Parts: structure tokens; C-alpha cells; sequence
RNA sequence: AUAUACCGCCAUCUUCAGCAAACCCUGAUGAAGGCUACAAAGUAAGCGCAAGUACCCACGUAAAGACGUUAGGUCAAGGUGUAGCC
């Protein structure tokens, strides 16, 4: 929920001088216009559905004699021995 | 400075208070708080205004 | 089964700070009150304004510094003074910091009629002392 | 007061400075009840 | 490398002149060839049982010097390697002398309870990193329970070498160097743990020996 | 409207002492089990009992009492999922 809501933004589309620009140089308290915001938060709203369809990927699982079913299914090459023995 | 004082400390007195336990039911189960207030006595005899 | 500042034992990844290892029996004997106000000795006036105020700078602190809190807050009362301890994470930039340090400064001053002074404390990660 | 402790915070998640965590969930799950129901 | 005299003795053949240590007549007096009662014996100790006298087993001890010979060469190597020499038993007679005998050496013993996990959970009961034993001499197969000892179930699984004093009630099978006869007098321990300590010292001082000549050369 | 979606706060067994991660072992490598100090496979961080702490002490009384059970109690402390009205 709190990735994507930089501590810069608002719905109040204004501009601070320390975050939110780049720093120092402008240094004057500047707002966009309303017609600069209908385009930062339709992008910010297209953001998170980008976020939402990679959420929605379906991944590739490999198939073990089934689906639904741990049948031949390979795991990992075991874990180290914590002095070396790599497998 | 040069004061002629004395220092003792005064009882104790500590306020204990109690509410219930729950949000609903079973008023037999309480909790108690309790404030301390510990005093200090500082007497200053004999100095001047200022 | 009593449930109050208790953090539930789960697992052994659950890393806990000091002050909510500790359960609300132990405030005088193993903790100590984050809030520093005369207002509760007795008998003292003003007691409930202090308290809203009070509550009122740890939703507001939580929320304007997002995500940096390692702990909860400490705040002193002097009189006509109040500091702020809060221990901040080095994750975002002291640029970014030093804006919202003044700013709070400013705010809260103009807010409480009273010159406040936050004095925060760096640190990399959350400090951890039960590892549950 | 309540009005002024409210209305502040209102205007300072606009103006960007305050982030009121319930604020974030309340209308998002809202925006997710317009999606579908509504 | 250095690696001439760790296979020089490999290719000799009682390379620390060990059979001058002892001999069949220094075992009889030893009371080496005694056994427990024939009723009370194992089934693999056959082999090596010579007879039976008066329900009383006796070890076939021309048998038990060639299982011996090769034992004491077997630890000999294994000191001369600078490996780690263990001595296990549980009898509680001779307990103060087999810690006598792994102090005068530079070797250990562990004759008291045996830890579960041992030698296998070795890398939880100590730190991470320990050189686990790598050779055990078991003085005593059995417990104070007459079972078999379970480290040598346990060592035989974490593949390390085992010799011991098998006797007329205990299982030879996972011994690897197994050495027939009396383990119950005194007088066998005497001799065993004498012949244990005098096959490994003449190792460490072969091995002094023979690493100051090849760096003499 | 649902405490049979919940957080939040507690009741209870609790006038309990256990619960347990990560390992190791035995059961022909089955569910499982792991006890014998003249000791045969158990080692265990962590939590709890315990110890400390409060009141008048070292005692007592409070406080504490995990993991779980009873879908125990509360959408009416407050918030909140879902369903509903506008
Ligand atoms: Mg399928
Ligand atoms: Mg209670
Ligand atoms: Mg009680
Ligand atoms: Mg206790
Ligand atoms: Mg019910
Ligand atoms: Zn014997």
C-alpha cells in the first residue's frame, strides 16, 4: 500500500524546495497546475495497475507427475555444510 | 550562595484507583493503577529578596 | 488471558524493540513512561489537555516522518518547553530530514503556543532485543 | 476542538506533508468497492 | 610436499617394529585368554574362541595375536599420521588408568556417560567447526549394561575406524579392528592400556624423527 | 446484519508447568517415540513456571501465568473485512 507514496506528493498538487524537486534549485514554494496533476496521478494510478498485473502473473511451475501434486518435483540442490561440502 | 538550609522529604502518598479489566462482562476481573507522588521538603532560612 | 502491551511469542523471526519486549507490569520496574508531564501528580490541574496533546504528537509524528520510526517516542516537558526524542532510521536523505525537522519546529510551535525543540537520534536499523 | 485537529490533517495529507495510514486504507478499499459493486 | 613419508611407511611393512612390544607368552601371564561363561557368549565370537574348558571359554590367542598385530599397527599409523586417538570405555574399575593413560600420551579418553549425539550432532553440541575423532579404541565394548556400546554404532556410522577388545559377550560386527579376548581383569587392562600407550609413543617420536631428517635435507 | 471474517480487551483450565524452533537417534527410515547418575540417545536457543520486583522483610498478599481448549464474550468502547441502506 505505502510503495508507490513518495513523502513528497499530495493530492494538493504543490512543490517544497527541500524534497519533491530536485534539491535547492527552485527554491520558491510552487504549485502545478490542475492540469499538471490530471497527468502525475492518472500515471501514479497507472503505476499501481502495473503493480496490480505483475501481482496478477501467473508463474510457470514446472510439472511433477501432476498438477496439484508433489510428485516429481525438484527441489533445490541441497544447502551448504557451514564449513564448505557444496552439493 | 551561602544559604542556610535544611532538607527532609515528607510522606508519601500514592493515589490507587481502580477499572475494570474487560470491555464487556466480567466485572469480578478488575486492574488497579496507582500514582505516586513523592515530596521533597527545601527550607531556606533567613536570605534576602533578591 | 491477559492481552495489553503483550507481544504474542510466535516464531523465532519476530525482532522486537525494548520497550514492547516488556509488558505493562513492568512501567515502573523495567520501563519508563514515555511521556513526561506534571500533570498527574496530585493535587495538579490540567491534567486531560496534556494527554490529548500528547496523543496527539504521536499520531502526528508517525505519519510525517512515514516509515523511519524505530521506536515510539519519548517527550519532555519543561514548562514552557518540549523536546521530542525519536530515534530515526538512516534511510532517507538529511536533506530530506533537515526540511522536515523545521517544519515541525514551526508547526507544532505555532500549534501548542509553546517553543518545542524535537531532538531526534540516528540509527541504521531497528534495534532488536527479543528475538521471539 | 476536533474540527481543527481534523480539517489540519486533512489538508496536510493534501498539501503532501502528512501521511495518515488509515486515510491510505480507508478510501483505497473504498476505490476497491467501486471496482466491482458499485 | 612433503608427501615421501606420509606413503613411505605405507609401502613398508611393520615400519615401527611393534611386534617386539609383546608376545603370546606375555598375554597368557596377562590373563588375556580368559572368557565369560559358555552360556553367557555372543555368536560371532566363535571364530575366535578356542574352547571350551569347564563351561569356560578360552580365546584362541594365536588368533588374537594376528588381530592384534595388525591393530597396533593400525594405531601406530594412525599416531604417525598426527591424527586424533580416542579411548572409550565404560567399566568404571579402570576409569582413573584409562585417563591416566590418554594424559601421559598426547591422546583423549571419554569414559563416563556418552552424551546422545556425540559424534554425530558434533557440529551443534560444539562449535561449528570441530576436527572430529578419526580413530576410537573401545577398551570396553560393553556398558555397564551388558549391550553394546553405542558409539560403536555411531562411529562406525560417521565412518571412522574403531579397534577394540571384543570379548565373549559382545558384538564383533562393527569393530573394525576387533581384539579377542579378556577385557575383566585388571591385569589385561594393565597390559593393554601399556601396549595402547607404547604402540602410539614410539608414532609421535617416529613422526618428530623423521620430519626434522626431511627438513635436514 | 454477521464476535462463525477480525483487530482491540478479557474470561476459563490457571489453586497449571509446560510449550517449543534448529539438529541427532531409534522404530527393517510407518503414524510416532527419545525415560534409568553405580545412567542404555538425546542436545537444545526462545517463551512460561522459577528468580528478581511492589506493599511491611527473607514470609505472605498482589502482580504474573506461555502454548492451547470452549468458533467462550463484545461489530453497542472505538476501528475494520464482507453484505446492506442512502
Ligand atoms: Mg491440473
Ligand atoms: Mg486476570
Ligand atoms: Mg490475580
Ligand atoms: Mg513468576
Ligand atoms: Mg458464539
Ligand atoms: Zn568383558
Amino acid at each position: 500500500l505505502n510503495r508507490g507514496q513518495i513523502i513528497g506528493e499530495g493530492r494538493y498538487g504543490f512543490l517544497w524546495p527541500g524534497l519533491n524537486v530536485p534539491l535547492m534549485k527552485v527554491q520558491t514554494i510552487a504549485q502545478r497546475s490542475k492540469e499538471e496533476q490530471e497527468k502525475v496521478e492518472a500515471d501514479m494510478i497507472q503505476q499501481r495497475e502495473e503493480w496490480d498485473r505483475k501481482k496478477k502473473m501467473k508463474v510457470k511451475r514446472e510439472r511433477g507427475w501432476s498438477g496439484n501434486s508433489w510428485g516429481g518435483i525438484s527441489l533445490g540442490p541441497p544447502d551448504p555444510g557451514p564449513c564448505g561440502e557444496t552439493y | 550562595l551561602g544559604i542556610s538550609i535544611k532538607v527532609h522529604e515528607p510522606p508519601r502518598k500514592i493515589e490507587r484507583f481502580t477499572l475494570l479489566q474487560s470491555v464487556h462482562i466480567y466485572k469480578k476481573h478488575r486492574v488497579q493503577y496507582e500514582m505516586r507522588t513523592l515530596y521533597r521538603c527545601l527550607e531556606l532560612e533567613h536570605l534576602t529578596g533578591s | 488471558k491477559n492481552r495489553a502491551a503483550r507481544v504474542r511469542v510466535s516464531k523465532g523471526d519476530k525482532p522486537v524493540t525494548y520497550e514492547e519486549a516488556h509488558a505493562p507490569h513492568y512501567i515502573a520496574h523495567r520501563k519508563g513512561w514515555l511521556s513526561l508531564h506534571t500533570g498527574n501528580l496530585d493535587g495538579e490541574d490540567h491534567a486531560a489537555e496534556r494527554t490529548v496533546e500528547d496523543v496527539f504528537l504521536r499520531k502526528f509524528m508517525w505519519g510525517t516522518f512515514p516509515g523511519c520510526l524505530a521506536d515510539q517516542l519519548v517527550l519532555k516537558r519543561r514548562g514552557n518547553q518540549l523536546e521530542i526524542c525519536a530515534v530515526v532510521l538512516r534511510q532517507l536523505s538529511p536533506h530530506k530530514y533537515y526540511f522536515l525537522v523545521g517544519y515541525s519546529e514551526t508547526l507544532l510551535s505555532y500549534f501548542y503556543k509553546c517553543p518545542v525543540r524535537l531532538h531526534l537520534q540516528t540509527v541504521p536499523s531497528k534495534v532488536v532485543y527479543k528475538y521471539l | 476542538n476536533h474540527h481543527t485537529y481534523a480539517e489540519l490533517m486533512q489538508t496536510l495529507r493534501f498539501l503532501g506533508l502528512y501521511r495518515d495510514e488509515h486515510q491510505d486504507f480507508m478510501d483505497e478499499q473504498k476505490r476497491l468497492k467501486k471496482l466491482r459493486g458499485k | 610436499f612433503n608427501d615421501k613419508i606420509l606413503n613411505e611407511p605405507l609401502k613398508h611393512s611393520d615400519f615401527f617394529n611393534v611386534k617386539e612390544l609383546f608376545s603370546v607368552r606375555s598375554l597368557f601371564d596377562a590373563r588375556v585368554h580368559l572368557g565369560h561363561k559358555a552360556g553367557c557368549r555372543h555368536r560371532f565370537m566363535e571364530p575366535y574362541i578356542f574352547g571350551s574348558r569347564l563351561d569356560h571359554d578360552i580365546i584362541d590367542l594365536e588368533q588374537t595375536a594376528t588381530h592384534l598385530q595388525l591393530a597396533l599397527n593400525f594405531t601406530a599409523h594412525m599416531a604417525y599420521r598426527k591424527g586424533i586417538i580416542l579411548f572409550i570405555s565404560r567399566n568404571r574399575q579402570f576409569s582413573y588408568l584409562i585417563e591416566n593413560m590418554a594424559r601421559d600420551c598426547g591422546e583423549y579418553a571419554h569414559t563416563r556417560y556418552f552424551r546422545g549425539g556425540m559424534l554425530t550432532n558434533a557440529r551443534l553440541l560444539f562449535g561449528p567447526t570441530v576436527r572430529l575423532p578419526d580413530l576410537i579404541i573401545f577398551l570396553h565394548t560393553l556398558n555397564n549394561i551388558f549391550e553394546p556400546h553405542v558409539a560403536v554404532r555411531d562411529a562406525a556410522k560417521m565412518n571412522i575406524p574403531t579397534v577394540g577388545i571384543v570379548d565373549t559377550n559382545c558384538n564383533p560386527c562393527l569393530i573394525t579392528y576387533p581384539v579377542p579376548g579378556n577385557d575383566d581383569s585388571p591385569l589385561a587392562v594393565h597390559l593393554y592400556c601399556r601396549l595402547f600407550q607404547t604402540a602410539i609413543t614410539r608414532a609421535k617420536e617416529k613422526r618428530q624423527q623423521v620430519e626434522a631428517l626431511y627438513r635436514l635435507q
